[PDB]
């Protein structure tokens, strides 16, 4: 950040050659004639007849020292540059810039102030001294381990991990209500426990502008949030990070509103949060538990309920969208995705994950970057003043029923089939992804990755088939209702649009090739069943969309995907046979004599190339 | 000795000693088996135990057939010794459970604060906790609680044991085993005390190992062992709970808060062995007792 | 009944009684197979008297929630389905009694030792011995399967009932305790040794029912494994199983040795320094090991 400001400030100096300024500004520039060493282009001694350059030249010096102090502290832990020679908070930086601004405007030069100087002020206000605020994320159970070791050391017959949720809250609230320190070096610590406490120590030693949210993975309960609040205070984080539960499993989402209501009802926490709360949802995470359709509908409803809780307690709720959702697609589709949020879930505060596989398309090219900022800003503003229609009672009822069917189908394959993990390990490069428990313990990113590579995409569509089939069978007029929902209900339309996009990236013929080369023949019937499910699910999706072909309503994306496919297919075929050559010691190939002027390297290249080719799915 | 520890790897409470109790009882019983019937018998019993404990680990049907090939090779006399042995081991395991349950310390922070607390002794409300919830959560007055308590009756109806009527002197042997188990793991136990408790435990294990009127007398055995003294001990606790919610009265001593009934020698449903004379006998026995 | 379990479960069992059915007057059978655990040890005796007294007093100053109308209606239908399945096996299968007399020691219980015509204690006893427990769980499987197929939202309603309605929670908890005392592998062994081959398919059908019913019970309780909410009981049962399993295998082979004059065994030379006495010992020991079920 300091380097970016420093490589820009001389342009402001060159441009602001004006001599007219206010009495206040002259005073400020006359002093600084004795409180150019380091520079990029602007080498000359600055005369007092150029007052803005005097002010801005001093900012340049502070920025140089800010940059170099950070470089030294980073590189060799130590710095000879005193903090008082640098900008340590953004207020110090903004003050001389805003002085320049008001002086120019007072002297008739507000058109000039509204040029580069205004751009610079907006950069400082957008990016601050860090460019980004850093989220800290850690699993709930890791905090429970810390509190268990602490209480076990108290030798009182039981420890934190034994206690009920209500018992944990009781102990946490007495600690939080009290003055007694929790710590002392009198604590036996595992590696993992020291890692948690040292993380908080590092936080406590750094400027608070460096950090954003403390995110709790696998959060379920109020004690999860209070545990972190206690540990922050007792590790001497003077400005504690806001604490953000990430509710992942479907059952955790169902319980999230009551958990948040309990937190808001606790006086200490209510006072702590000062009218604001962030809650994180993770689409890929919840789809791995229960299938994508049921995660999507439960996430819609969980946000409806969280808004009700937030309104009751007078808290301003920010939903943090984790990866895998329609808002994570980038491009145009993101625009309707934001507008499709349940009413009042945005309320002037949008927080969205920019997935790494999407960042290049979202920000790499300057026009696309502009249009990304624009659609996020426009859709956020519009949503608060123009919520989407609320679903008709019969739409909710049908979705409530389909979600049960879809989860049942998804879980019957993914968790109940005794040989699923076996098949998964063969049909898929998942194990090789790691080289360079079952599915429950597997992370969401490898889960999506593994089936993305084989062009099968099972995590994204599995369960839509049974659900649509059940709905159409139950009542012949549900097909027309599903199509009305696609036409009229933004949430349902963006949900289906994403599925259609992922099917357009899929090829069951390629997936069948991975089976042929890599899967035991006793499992070939299983893969064939999954591919028949793929095909039936695709056609029921197309029926719901009123489309004869995938992406019928988006010829631009269809063209783009078609032009990638031939390269991706080559990498697929290459990856499948390379996996066989790596795995099967009895696989014979006839090499041709070397053509051009390890197989593991080829495998890595195919995985990166295929991922770059397919970008975002679920 | 352990392997039990592999059957049950985790402790369920910090004061959980159940595996240790079982290992101790099993170790001493096997020595007694060896003293009485020889090392070969003991080694066979020990082999059967390992096979079935292996079965509990994975539940392979082939381990049951290994068990069978040993068991089916036993003549009638050896079959009796082996089935007696494993029956007695079960009895010892149940005594250890009783000691463990009796002395598992209450962790209040285990309570959830809802009705599910009442499905486990580790979380259920005792009588004063019941009083206090009725006052603070149901707005009942201590006078209302006291008045309802005075007029209430719990009537426990004893029925006969469908397979085994256990005689009073065996119950006493079982209580001494339990008492040894409890004392053996006390905090600052002396080495000679522990040595003597171990020798007492061994001799009581060995002593234990070696008509409708009869069923009734057997079934009336719990009054002298625990219920006779247990009833006024609990009624004294009710008094204590009453004072702690502001009722200074004791439960009136003639209030029938607790009554016991019996079917033993009275239930003739599909049992012609229960005759009018049997009924007269058990009435006289009960009055004599 | 659930009030006959003794231990902690009895406490909630009493509180789960329909409103106003206690009204200061509790009368409860103390089953012989439970009296030792209820009263044998002085602390446990005290705690037995305490929980009966406290739950009686609390009930009816604090009746449990009345069931929601949709809970009533679902159970009314499930009861029809469960009775049909139970009766279709126990009374309407022409070979059921034959299979019952082979697969269990019920005939050998009934010539010593203490279907419409059979008394309830022998009925429960026979299937307890072989670790199968058919009288306790049969009918739950069809009922749960029917309910989830009838309306897909009944899966979630059944789980709400287990969480919110004491009557339904204690009813499921007892089934789950009995499944934890079951082992279809041991039951299968009794079939292999004692049941004619033309009835093996029937037996295997019952065991598939056992397994499906167990998993439907677990799903309704929100549990991945039996007694997930009661690790204390789970530990106790696990430490008993080894000795009971030994007596089961011994009992099954002893029954074949007693019944089948053409079953040849190779005795080993006498080790220790009638087969009926062994059978009796295994029956008493297995019953002592399994205590209360249904
Ligand atoms: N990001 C695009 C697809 C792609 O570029 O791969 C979409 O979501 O429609
Ligand atoms: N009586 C216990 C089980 C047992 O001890 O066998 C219960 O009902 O949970």
């Amino acid at each position: 950040a300091a380097n970016l400001y420093y490589n820009q400030i001389e342009n402001l100096m060159f441009e602001l050659s004006m001599w007219r300024c206010t009495d206040e500004f002259r005073v400020r520039a006359d002093e600084l004639h004795r409180n150019a060493k380091h520079y990029i282009e602007f080498w000359k001694t600055i005369p007092p007849t150029e007052p803005y350059r005097v002010i801005l030249g001093d900012v340049r010096d502070k920025l140089y020292h800010t940059r170099e102090r950070s470089r030294q502290l980073l590189s060799n832990g130590i710095s000879d540059i005193p903090e008082e020679a640098t900008f340590t908070n953004v207020e110090q930086f903004l003050e001389p810039l805003e002085l320049c601004y008001r002086s120019l405007c007072s002297c008739g030069d507000s058109p000039i102030a509204d040029g580069s100087l205004l751009d610079f002020l907006r950069q400082v206000s957008t990016f601050g001294l860090s460019l980004v605020r850093l989220d800290i994320r850690q699993e709930s159970e890791r905090h429970t381990d810390v509190l268990d070791a602490i209480t076990k050391h108290l030798d009182i017959g039981s420890s934190y991990r034994d206690w009920s949720e209500e018992g944990r809250q009781e102990w946490l609230l007495a600690e939080l209500s009290g003055k007694r320190p929790l710590f002392g070096p009198d604590l036996p610590k595992t590696e993992e426990i020291s890692d948690v406490l040292d993380t908080f120590k590092v936080i406590s030693e750094l400027p608070s502008d460096c950090f954003g949210a403390y995110i709790i993975s696998m959060a379920t309960s109020p004690s999860d949030v209070l545990a972190v609040e206690l540990l922050q205070r007792e590790c001497h984080v003077k400005n504690p990070l806001r604490v953000v539960p990430l509710f992942e499993k479907l059952a955790d989402l169902e319980a999230a509103p009551a958990a948040v209501a309990r937190l808001f009802s606790i006086d200490w926490y209510k006072n702590r949060i000062n009218g604001k709360q962030e809650v994180m949802i993770g689409y890929s995470d919840s789809g791995k538990d229960a299938g994508r359709l049921s995660a999507a509908w439960e996430l819609y409803k969980a946000q409806e309920e969280l808004v009700k809780v937030a309104k009751k307690y007078g808290v301003k709720l920010t939903m943090f969208h984790g990866r895998g959702g329609t808002v994570g697609r980038g491009g145009g589709p993101t625009h309707l995705a934001i507008l499709s949020q349940p009413p009042d879930t945005v309320n002037g505060s949008l927080r969205v994950t920019v997935q790494g596989e999407v960042i290049e398309q979202s920000f790499g090219e300057a026009h696309l970057c502009f249009r990304t900022l624009q659609r996020f800003t426009a859709a956020t503003l519009e949503h608060g003043m123009n919520p989407p229609i609320s679903p008709k009672p019969e739409w909710r009822a049908l979705l409530d029923e389909m979600a049960v069917v879809a989860t049942e189908e998804y879980r019957s394959v993914v968790f109940q089939e005794p040989r699923f993990v076996e098949y998964f390990r063969l049909a898929t490069p998942e194990l090789e992804y790691g080289r360079m428990g079952g599915i429950e313990s597997l992370r969401a990113i490898p889960w999506i990755f593994a089936w993305t590579q084989t062009r099968f995409h099972l995590p994204v569509w599995l369960g839509f088939g049974a659900a649509f089939r059940y709905a159409i069978k139950k009542d012949v007029r549900n097909l027309h209702m599903l199509q009305d929902m696609y036409k009229q209900w933004p949430f349902f339309r963006v949900t289906i649009d994403l599925i259609e996009m992922v099917f357009a990236k899929g090829d069951p013929g390629i997936a069948a090739l991975y089976d042929k080369l890599l899967v035991s023949e006793d499992l070939w019937a299983f893969g064939e069943k999954l591919r028949a499910n793929f095909d039936e699910t695709k056609n029921l999706v197309l029926q719901t969309a009123g489309h004869k072909d995938l992406l019928e309503g988006d010829p631009y994306l269809k063209q783009r995907l078609r032009l990638r496919d031939s390269y991706i297919t080559t990498l697929n075929v290459c990856q499948a046979y390379t996996l066989k050559r790596i795995r099967d010691a009895n696989y014979n190939v006839t090499l041709r004599p070397h053509i051009s002027k390890g197989l593991e390297d080829t495998l890595i290249l195919t995985m990166k190339g295929i991922a770059a080719g397919l970008q975002n799915t679920g | 000795d352990a392997q039990l520890r592999q059957l049950v790897p985790a402790k369920v409470s910090e004061d959980d000693k159940l595996v240790e109790y079982d290992a101790l009882l099993l170790d001493r019983f096997l020595d007694i088996l060896q003293d009485l019937h020889g090392e070969d018998l003991r080694e066979t019993v020990q082999e059967l135990y390992e096979l079935s404990a292996e079965y509990e680990g994975k539940r392979e049907p082939s381990k049951l057939e290994e068990l069978g090939s040993v068991l089916t090779s036993l003549d009638p006399g050896d079959s009796i010794v082996i089935s007696k042995a494993f029956s007695h081991m079960l009895n010892l395991a149940n005594l250890a459970e009783e000691v463990q349950i009796a002395h598992r310390r209450r962790i209040k922070k285990l309570k959830k604060g809802d009705f599910v607390d009442e499905s486990s002794a580790t979380t259920e409300s005792d009588i004063e906790e019941t009083f206090k919830r009725l006052v603070s959560d149901l707005g009942k007055s201590p006078e209302e609680i006291f008045d309802a308590l005075k007029n209430q009756t719990v009537d426990l109806v004893l029925t006969a044991h469908p397979t085994q009527s256990v005689r009073r002197s065996l119950l006493q042997k079982h209580g001494r085993i339990r008492d040894c188990l409890a004392q053996l793991y006390a905090k600052d136990i002396t080495p000679d005390d522990k040595q003597e408790l171990d020798e007492s435990l061994q001799r009581e294990i060995q002593a234990a190992f070696r008509t409708p009127q009869d069923e009734m007398r057997a079934g009336m055995s719990y009054f002298h062992e625990t219920i006779w003294k247990g009833v006024p001990k609990f009624l004294r606790r009710v008094d204590t709970a009453l004072k702690n919610i502001g009722i200074d009265e004791r439960v009136p001593y003639n209030a029938p808060l607790i009554q016991f009934s019996s079917w033993m020698g009275g239930d003739r449903d599909g049992n012609p062995r229960v005759t009018p004379e049997v009924t007269r006998d058990v009435c006289l026995l009960a009055r004599m007792m | 009944g659930t009030v006959g379990r003794g231990g902690g479960p009895t406490h909630l069992a009493i509180l789960s009684q329909p409103p106003d059915t206690v009204n200061g007057s509790l009368r409860v059978t103390v089953q012989g197979e439970v009296i030792e655990q209820s009263f044998g040890e002085a602390h446990l005796c005290f705690r037995t008297l305490q929980r009966f007294t406290a739950a009686t007093l609390e009930h009816g100053m604090n009746p449990p929630i009345s069931p929601k109308p949709e809970w009533r209606a679902l159970l009314d239908e499930m009861a029809v389905v469960a009775t049909e399945e139970y009766r279709s096996v126990v009374f309407q299968e022409p070979r059921f009694v034959e299979y019952f007399r082979l697969a269990t020691p019920e005939l050998e219980y009934g010539r010593m030792n203490i279907i419409e015509s059979l008394r309830a204690i022998p009925w429960i006893f026979a299937w307890t011995q072989t670790r199968f427990h058919l009288p306790v769980w049969l009918g739950f499987g069809a009922a749960f399967r029917y309910a989830i197929k009838k309306d897909v939202r009944n899966l979630h309603m059944l789980q709400d009932m287990y969480k919110q309605w004491p009557f339904f929670r204690v009813t499921i908890d007892l089934i789950e305790m009995v499944f934890a005392k079951g082992d279809p592998g041991i039951a299968a062994l009794y079939d292999k040794l004692l049941v004619s081959e033309d009835l093996w398919a029937f037996g295997e059908k019952l065991r598939a029912n056992f397994d499906e019913t167990k998993n439907l019970v677990l799903q309704t309780a929100g549990h991945k494994d039996l007694l997930e909410g009661d690790p204390y009981l789970k530990q106790r049962l696990r430490l008993r199983d080894s000795y009971i399993t030994t007596l089961n295998v011994c009992q099954a082979y002893t029954l074949k040795r007693i019944r089948d004059a053409n079953y040849n065994v190779t005795l080993r030379p006498h080790i220790s320094k009638g087969l009926e006495d062994t059978l009796i010992l295994t029956m008493k020991g297995i019953a002592a090991g399994l205590q209360n079920t249904g």
